[PDB]
């Protein structure tokens, strides 16, 4: 795997509010069955399964968090 | 060769008298059965009379307007077909038989 | 607080849904995320309809992109070169001046196409979260292009699970959600498109004249080809709630009556218009020999628990009474529609019988009690609207129509069939089932309307292959054409006859007094209880 | 009072004169309207300066006259029944009933 | 009634008689046989939801565009921010002109709309008719940052695109459809296309265009072949569900919804000929939906909706077409014994494979049920029966057509009286010409915006590309389907004189109806005055 998921979550926690909203947006767009994603839009929570996330969206999120944390 | 020139004008030839006769008969019905002493009766009667009067006036007006637009677009298309034929005469060389 | 991560590598987040859906923020962040799209992001599930569209456009402009299944074949004719006459006579010659029909400065270039596709791809991350994603959801429980992917429908404010897949254009159906404007009936995918369309459709009313307005309910008698687009939109919405409304495109004839729940909103100090929320409709043919007064009906699921269905059938029958013609709904019928018509015919026959009872009891003291009356199928039909077949089929469900076992046809004076009211209590309760319902009833005075007097066209702007006078006029006037007269000239002078009268209350009083004056029957001819079943 | 009666009934008389004049206006106007086809097809004046537009009948009554092949004399006249615009009001129908 | 008992007639004077568990059946006149069944009915629960947020909270947060000219025009063709509820409030007719919230039509509004009309004669009685979408929001961002210096508004862009749409549709309407010359050119092009590649539309077989759906040449007063003003398709009325024919423009369902596109037939590679929709809404070949077994038509008298999309088994899908070999769509199978080859319906047609609808009329073919009497006999090039010639040449023709589509998808167009003006696109979409650019420029000047002519050209190119994206379907919901089109100059002359006489007629008619309205208001006043006098004359 070309991504360290624990440090990725660390950078996710570092991201600001709008960066999190954007993560939500891109995941809701690229939600596929092999991934395990849940979104309570009524109340407004969002949970993603990193282990099921494929390497594509993983590296995409990695580039995103690099750009928005450094 | 030609066609029944009424068929292109179904709207104003047919559906103008259709709705006209209809609204006229309707106004006739309301007035004929306007119970004279009935206060709300005659109120509604007079109001709907004015209503259907505005309606028929606006219907004949709107058909006038649509026929005006149709006349304009018709003569425009007349000059346009003039253009088209005048042009298309030249390309007979390129276009096949 | 706002975010957390469990040890199983699941990231719980919290965001405000309004900020999430805000269009300007959404499209800005979409252009932000735009390049970050990994073209190798997997597609092992539902292939995006928007992505299908954009890949079609790419392979159309021949920008080689085969990251997905395959490109499609039919895109053009091989002779797009300088041989097509259209390149030497542009616009059919509609433009004269060269400085006006030239296009060297507007024929789009490769760079401009790339710019357009770039905006498109910056939008891709914005469309799925705008159209395909919902604003609210509750999905209770107990390749993917052949059937639909439509999942909701948004009218004025609600979402709707569509009971049946409608034949929308693929552009709309392969989406997940679809908004449909309540007034204009335009169907668009993106909630952004709906936002602008709601900003633009200031014609807060549906089209067509208005023939009924009581309180909040109202009807609109939208003609069939004075506005054909609106009607096609309405039909394409209706197919989402009728199983057998197949006549949804060629709607020139059908005179769509459309029910609506008017609302007076003055929340803003400027706007006060009567918002005419479309509720229900019933397409009725314009000329039908088979005696149909309601071809296809529906009220929307969002407006149930209000009896608008029964109201709309009652209005169809009020219309038939006003036309003084006999009609029944189209025989190939909804299984649910079959039961609701069972109920409605039962209730209507019970109501007519109750009117007969109350009138006879107005005439109770003066008329001898042993004298019985003789009502007829037509006597009931001129009162209700249903054909006599319908009346008997809605009376047998009421179980008040009894017959005689044996046939002593030697004497024609003998009674064959009878109406034998078992219990006025039974009938009054069968009718009172509506009283406790408090359903909207057709206040028969508010209707302002007249029959649809056809000319030679029958209403359509064309010709179709399909009483007898006009039905033969159509076929006679049909004559071949490639790419004896003067009907209706006398419909105004049809008042001089008294056989057919104008108003429904006049027809009712007429038939009621006619039967009151019909010869009576003593209670003694058939008082044998066994002989009546 | 009696003065109120005078003022209201004089308003009523004036409005009744106006109403009867509008009646007569529609009457003779449709008279001319339906004679225009007879003076427009056989001896064409308005719908044709010269004898070229053989279809110059009337919208409502004339369906075949709006066909050049109509070379007969079927729609030359009319009756007080076909006078639809007058029949609109009920007062006119009642007057025609009294005069019938 | 008539099926229940004939000893009772409607007018039969039935004696009314009244002294001083029930499980329901189910009638149906089906195949001449009534039905009987206890009360079992649909019990599915309905589901909806009142969403908690409208587009009100989703409105833009900032208005960064300052329309300092014609702002009245904007705000009056848009929205930016016992009296009304009595019987006195009349019934709105279909002609009720909006005099509703804060319209207050002013002389400024009138001057503005007259200026808009003078912008071009096509824009008289203008109406914004297009709603910008998500992808257009970004293009407006790019514009208003590059050309218009952060001053063009969303409404401005919408109005620009709508003027483009209106002008283009006026040119579209006034486009000449056919003369004898261009019709001969079209039919010769079609004859060449068929004699070389093959046609699954029936065109080219003869100078008399044949039926598309049923490949026939019959035409009588009840089954007369129609022609489409959108493409060269000809379909029998019964064989295509043409229940009525309007007098002018007849457009197939494709030419009416997917206006001209070469849209995809979910059960075929080829994309020409007759089409209907599905219950889902993808254009399926009618000949396909006929000959594919699990595909069936719903309304046999309209033939409109195709059903059976999901009912096909994966065997048919994973079958291969030995004609085009595209790994997509469905494919019928031959009837030869011990045979399992497959091919698309239109593929078989184009290649000239032996097909036979049997003795079953096309109604019986779409009847959704094939009886042992029904035999929809299609064969292979080695399984075709006697009397039919081997279709090796047809295989070659189909392969040529499809490999030609492929080499086109690979190939590129290799680039003073002479004028080769290109105003279409390979998708038959428009190209907004220089006069359209001038018109948009006029509109921008009207609104008082920084107005680069290059910006006008950019907007026109963007509109052309927006139409190419939408795929033929108009950007807006505009339609004036009156067919000026194929008429001839002399026919237009007859119609103009006819319309002159009818204009005179309608003028005197409006005179009569104005007298009618006046007399009706008079009669209203009459009833009012009658009450106003009799109230005191009869009641002191
Ligand atoms: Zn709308
Ligand atoms: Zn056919
Ligand atoms: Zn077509
Ligand atoms: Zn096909
Ligand atoms: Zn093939
Ligand atoms: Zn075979």
């Amino acid at each position: 795997g070309s991504v360290d998921l624990e440090k990725l979550a660390f950078g996710l926690t570092k991201l600001n509010e709008d960066d999190l909203v954007g993560v939500v947006q891109m995941v809701t767009d690229n939600k596929t069955p092999e991934m395990n994603v849940t979104n309570n839009v009524e109340e407004g929570e969002f949970i993603i399964d990193l282990y099921s996330l494929p390497e594509g969206l993983l590296k995409s999120l990695w580039d995103y968090v690099k750009k928005n944390t450094e | 060769s030609d066609s029944d020139i009424r068929y292109s004008f179904l709207s104003t030839l047919d559906h103008l008298p259709c709705e006209l006769i209809r609204s006229l008969r309707l106004m006739q019905t309301i007035d004929l059965f306007k119970n004279e002493e009935d206060e709300p009766g005659m109120e509604r009667a007079c109001r709907d009379l004015l209503l259907v009067a505005t309606y028929i006036n606006d219907l004949v007006d709107d058909q006038i307007h649509f026929l005006k637009q149709h006349k304009k677009e018709l003569e425009i298309q007349k000059s346009v077909t003039k253009n088209f034929n005048s042009s298309l005469e030249n390309i007979k060389s390129k276009l096949t038989l | 607080p706002n975010i957390e991560v469990s040890e199983e590598l699941k990231v719980r987040i919290k965001y405000d849904s309004i900020k999430f859906f805000n269009f300007e923020r959404l499209i800005s962040k979409s252009s932000v995320i735009a390049p970050l799209v990994n073209k190798n992001i997997t597609s092992s599930g539902p292939l995006i309809g928007f992505q299908r569209r954009v890949n079609r456009l790419k392979q159309t402009w021949d920008l080689a992109t085969e990251n997905m299944e395959y490109p499609y074949s039919s895109d053009n004719t091989p002779f797009r070169d300088n041989d097509s006459w259209q390149w030497y006579v542009p616009y059919g010659g509609t433009i004269k001046k060269m400085k006006d029909f030239s296009t060297k400065r507007t024929l789009p270039t490769w760079e401009d196409k790339i710019k357009f596709l770039t905006f498109l791809e910056n939008s891709k991350s914005a469309t799925y979260i705008n159209g395909n994603v919902s604003l609210c959801n509750h999905n209770e429980t107990d390749n993917k292009v052949w059937f639909s992917q439509i999942e909701y429908i948004v009218l004025r404010n609600y979402e709707i699970k569509p009971w049946y897949t409608s034949p929308f254009p693929e552009h709309i159906n392969q989406n997940k959600m679809v908004f449909i404007c309540e007034f204009c009936l335009k169907y668009m995918t993106s909630r952004y498109t709906f936002y602008r369309h709601q900003l633009k459709c200031l014609t807060f009313k549906p089209p067509g004249n208005e023939i009924y307005r009581d309180g909040k309910l109202s009807v609109w008698e939208i003609d069939g080809r004075e506005n054909v687009l609106y009607c096609q939109n309405l039909c394409l919405l209706a197919k989402c709630f009728i199983n057998s409304k197949t006549l949804y495109y060629d709607v020139e004839p059908f005179i769509f009556y459309i029910l609506t729940e008017r609302e007076d909103t003055e929340n803003h100090p400027y706007q006060n218009a009567a918002k005419f929320h479309f509720v229900g409709y019933f397409s009725k043919e314009k000329f039908n020999s088979n005696d149909y007064n309601l071809s296809c009906i529906l009220t929307l699921p969002i407006y149930q628990r209000k009896g608008y269905g029964q109201f709309l059938m009652e209005f169809s029958y009020l219309l038939s009474r006003k036309e003084s013609k006999f009609g029944t709904p189209e025989k190939p019928l909804s299984d649910l529609g079959l039961l609701t018509y069972r109920t409605f015919w039962k209730i209507k026959c019970a109501e007519v019988l109750l009117k007969l009872r109350d009138s006879a009891r107005r005439r109770s003291n003066n008329k001898n009690e042993d004298t019985f009356q003789q009502v007829s199928l037509n006597d009931i039909a001129k009162l209700t609207g249903m054909i006599p077949t319908d009346v008997v089929f809605g009376l047998e469900q009421l179980q008040v129509l009894y017959r005689h076992k044996t046939r002593s046809l030697s004497s024609l004076d003998d009674f064959n069939y009878i109406i034998k009211i078992d219990s006025w209590n039974r009938i009054e309760n069968i009718y009172k089932t509506w009283s406790s319902k408090n359903y909207p009833r057709v206040k028969y005075d508010k209707l302002l309307w007249e029959p649809i007097i056809l000319g030679p066209s029958f209403g359509i702007n064309g010709m179709m292959n399909l009483e007898n006078y006009n039905n033969s006029r159509a076929h006679n006037k049909r004559r071949r054409r490639r790419r004896t007269v003067s009907s209706l000239t006398e419909y105004m002078c049809d008042y001089k006859n008294t056989n057919n009268d104008r108003l429904i209350y006049q027809a009712e009083k007429r038939v009621l007094e006619s039967i009151h004056d019909r010869k009576g029957i003593p209670r003694s001819k058939f008082s044998t209880e066994t002989h009546w079943e | 009072l009696k003065a109120e009666l005078k003022k209201s009934l004089q308003d009523r008389r004036e409005q009744e004169d106006t109403f009867d004049n509008l009646q007569q206006e529609i009457y003779d106007k449709e008279t001319e309207y339906f004679s225009h086809n007879s003076n427009n097809n056989h001896s064409g004046h308005g719908g044709a300066h010269g004898s070229k537009s053989h279809y110059s009948g009337n919208i409502i009554k004339g369906f075949d006259t709006f066909s050049k092949s109509h070379h007969s004399h079927a729609d030359s006249a009319f009756n007080n029944n076909d006078r639809i615009f007058s029949l609109s009001s009920a007062t006119y129908v009642k007057q025609q009933h009294g005069q019938s | 009634f008539q099926d229940f008992y004939p000893d009772l007639n409607a007018d039969t004077l039935l004696p009314f008689i009244v002294p001083l568990k029930s499980v329901q059946t189910k009638e149906l006149i089906f195949k001449g046989r009534v039905t009987t069944e206890p009360l079992v009915l649909k019990k599915n629960e309905v589901e909806f939801q009142k969403c908690k947020i409208t587009t009100n909270e989703l409105k833009g947060k900032k208005n960064p565009y300052c329309v300092r000219f014609n702002e009245s025009f904007i705000s009056r063709y848009y929205h930016i921010n016992k009296e009304f509820d009595g019987v006195e409030a009349p019934y709105f007719t279909k002609f009720s002109s909006k005099e509703a919230p804060n319209i207050t039509i002013s002389t400024s509004t009138k001057s503005a709309i007259q200026k808009f009309a003078s912008i071009s004669p096509n824009l008289v009685n203008f109406k914004p008719q297009y709603d910008m979408d998500e992808q257009d929001e970004l293009y407006l961002h790019y514009l208003n940052k590059r050309y218009f210096k952060d001053q063009m508004s969303h409404e401005i862009f919408e109005i620009l695109m709508t003027t483009l749409e209106t002008e283009w549709f006026h040119i579209e309407k006034h486009i000449p459809s056919t003369n004898s010359l261009i019709a001969r050119h079209n039919i010769l092009r079609d004859c060449k296309n068929y004699e070389l590649y093959g046609s699954d539309d029936g065109t080219g077989l003869s100078m008399d265009q044949a039926c598309a759906v049923c490949l026939g040449t019959d035409s009588d007063n009840l089954n007369t072949i129609v022609f489409c003003d959108g493409c060269d398709i000809a379909v029998h009325q019964e064989c295509y569900g043409i229940i009525f024919i309007p007098e002018g423009k007849w457009l197939c369902r494709r030419c009416m919804i997917s206006k001209n596109n070469f849209a995809t037939c979910l059960m075929c590679p080829s994309h020409t000929g007759a089409f209907k929709q599905t219950d889902t809404g993808s254009w399926v070949h009618n000949i396909c939906a006929l000959w594919l077994p699990e595909l069936y038509f719903s309304n046999l008298h309209y033939m409109e909706p195709i059903e059976g999309v999901q009912n096909v088994s994966v065997s048919r899908w994973k079958l291969n077409c030995y004609i085009c070999k595209k790994k997509m769509g469905a494919c019928i199978q031959c009837f030869q014994r011990n045979c399992f080859t497959a091919y698309h319906v239109t593929c078989a047609r184009r290649a000239g494979l032996y097909m036979s609808k049997g003795k079953c009329t096309i109604q019986e073919l779409a009847s959704n049920q094939f009886s042992q009497k029904y035999s929809v006999e299609s064969f292979c090039h080695k399984h075709a029966p006697r009397g039919w010639q081997t279709s090796i040449e047809g295989i070659n023709k189909a392969r040529k057509y499809f490999s030609l589509l492929s080499t086109l998808q690979t190939e590129t167009p290799q680039h003073s009286k002479f004028n080769k003006t290109i105003w279409k696109t390979p998708n038959q979409t428009p190209v907004a010409p220089h006069v359209f650019a001038e018109i948009l420029q006029k509109v921008v000047d009207f609104f008082g915006l920084a107005n680069p002519p290059a910006g006008a050209f950019d907007i026109c190119k963007y509109w052309s590309m927006k139409r190419e994206l939408t795929g033929g379907t108009p950007l807006t919901a505009c339609f004036e389907n009156n067919s000026l089109g194929s008429l001839t100059e002399e026919q237009v002359q007859t119609r103009i004189d006819f319309a002159n006489d009818q204009l005179e007629d309608l003028y005197r008619l409006k005179e009569l109806t104005t007298l009618v309205k006046k007399r009706t208001q008079a009669s209203n006043s009459l009833s009012r005055s009658r009450k106003k006098v009799f109230d005191i004359v009869k009641s002191p």
